[PDB]
């Protein structure tokens, strides 16, 4: 995150870091006890499947306090129609190998319905963007969550103040275009998370954008709302062996 | 009343129904409250409420 500041110790609840042999990999979002989503985009190298580590509660990367709880990613669930090396449908359901527990410090996002999404929450301007990514472009990883407030922007409005692959109806822009503040590298898959009437909802996932912070830019996020039925549907199925699923989308 | 306008002044999740009818509803972990729109925790974490600021 660049531009943004510290999340305060347990105010970002939902967010998770996900590792791969104990290196930084990406962020997520917890929806429930033993369900993540992040980016499908995270997952385009791995070479070990069964390494794979979900932590909650994290806060501060260069010390044990308790608050956290790792669990191992049982499967990762990317839909029929991403494409590995490329930008659409960039999305990930993950089940955890055993339910997290829920304290003050662990806490799931809501999922919305796709009706209050579309109708309601996509006309809310700003929404809070995480992770532990870049602080600046080409710059070092932060050791403390941190939390940048976005504005968002109708698709036709972020091409016209623009000046890439194209921006889809699975996508939407969202950030400032003053290379002043944005999501990074290191934040795919975190939470877009969007406050109505006392209460946050994930509405977009990190996902793309030219450089960080690049003047004449903004961030791309996934647009959840399309997928909130595929990742429905997916939460009531029964686990299959082998960690990544292909599953069919729409 | 209708979900498209307002967000059919639920608080949360809106249907529309046959007639001049509206229902809303809440997420798992809330209930529905009398006035029909308003929704309260029924469990200790919530989805999408912050512990430490609800607590203060
Ligand atoms: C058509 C270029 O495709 C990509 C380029 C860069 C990325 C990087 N991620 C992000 C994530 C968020 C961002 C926000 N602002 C600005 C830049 C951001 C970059 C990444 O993980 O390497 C992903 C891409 O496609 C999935
Ligand atoms: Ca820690
Ligand atoms: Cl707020
Ligand atoms: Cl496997
Ligand atoms: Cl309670």
């Amino acid at each position: 995150i660049v531009g943004g500041k510290v999340c305060p110790k347990g105010e970002c609840p939902w967010q998770v870091l996900l590792l791969v042999n104990g290196a930084q990999l990406c962020g997520g979002t917890l929806i429930n006890t033993i369900w993540v989503v992040s980016a499908a985009h995270c997952f385009d190298k791995i070479k070990n499947w069964r390494n794979l580590i979900a932590v909650l509660g994290e806060h501060d990367l260069s010390e044990h306090d308790g608050d956290e709880q790792s669990r191992r990613v049982a499967q990762v669930i990317i839909p029929s129609t991403y494409v590995p090396g490329t930008t659409n449908h960039d999305i990930a359901l993950l089940r955890l190998h055993q339910p997290v527990v829920l304290t003050d410090h662990v806490v799931p996002l809501c999922l919305p319905e796709r009706t209050f999404s579309e109708r309601t929450l996509a006309f809310v301007r700003f929404s809070l963007v995480s992770g532990w990514g870049q602080l600046l472009d080409r710059g070092a990883t932060a050791l403390e969550l941190m939390v940048l407030n976005v504005p968002r922007l109708m698709t036709q409005d972020c091409l016209q103040q623009s000046r890439s692959p194209n921006i889809t109806e699975y996508m939407f822009c969202a950030g400032y275009s003053d290379g002043s503040k944005d999501s990074c590298k290191g934040d795919s898959g975190g939470p877009h998370a969007t406050h109505y009437r006392g209460t946050w909802y994930l509405t977009g996932i990190v996902s793309w954008g030219q450089g960080c912070a690049t003047v004449g830019h903004f961030g791309v996020y996934t647009r959840v709302s399309q997928y909130i039925e595929w990742l429905q549907k997916l939460m009531r199925s029964e686990p299959r062996p082998g960690v990544l699923l292909r599953a069919p989308f729409p | 009343l209708i979900c498209v306008n307002e967000n059919g002044g639920c608080e949360q999740y809106c249907s529309d129904h046959t007639g001049t009818k509206r229902s809303c509803r809440c997420h798992e972990g809330y209930s529905l409250l009398a006035d029909g729109v308003s929704c309260t925790p029924t469990v200790e974490y919530p989805c999408g409420k912050i512990p430490i600021l609800e607590k203060r």
